[PDB]
């Protein structure tokens, strides 16, 4: 399934909710709804996951 | 006497940690003499007296 929304008669609800603030954004922070990179490990090393 | 090689060896390393900023608790390096000065001894060496 892979419909999409446009031009058309139809009535639709929508929205979301709590993402981001003005607070968060900026800068840096913890950026919680676009993270980066696993690791935690400082021996010199990164460590992330792979198959 | 507060003299020369007292005096410490410039202070942090690891990993965690770089040099640049404030350290309250944890683990740390330790003085070097300006002569060296470090590294440092842990030894395995003492006489009769103690222990």
């Amino acid at each position: 399934g892979c419909n999409e929304v446009n031009s058309v008669n139809c009535n639709t609800s929508w929205k979301i909710v709590l993402f981001m603030k003005w607070s968060d954004n900026k800068d840096d922070i913890l950026k919680g709804g676009d993270v980066v990179r696993l690791f935690h490990a400082e021996q010199e090393k990164f460590l992330t996951c792979d198959e | 006497a507060g003299n020369e090689g007292s005096w410490f060896y410039i202070q942090p390393f690891y990993k965690l940690r770089s040099i640049g900023d404030s350290v309250v608790i944890g683990d740390k390096v330790v003085l070097n003499p300006v002569n060296a000065g470090q590294p440092l001894h842990a030894s395995s060496h003492q006489l009769v007296d103690n222990p």
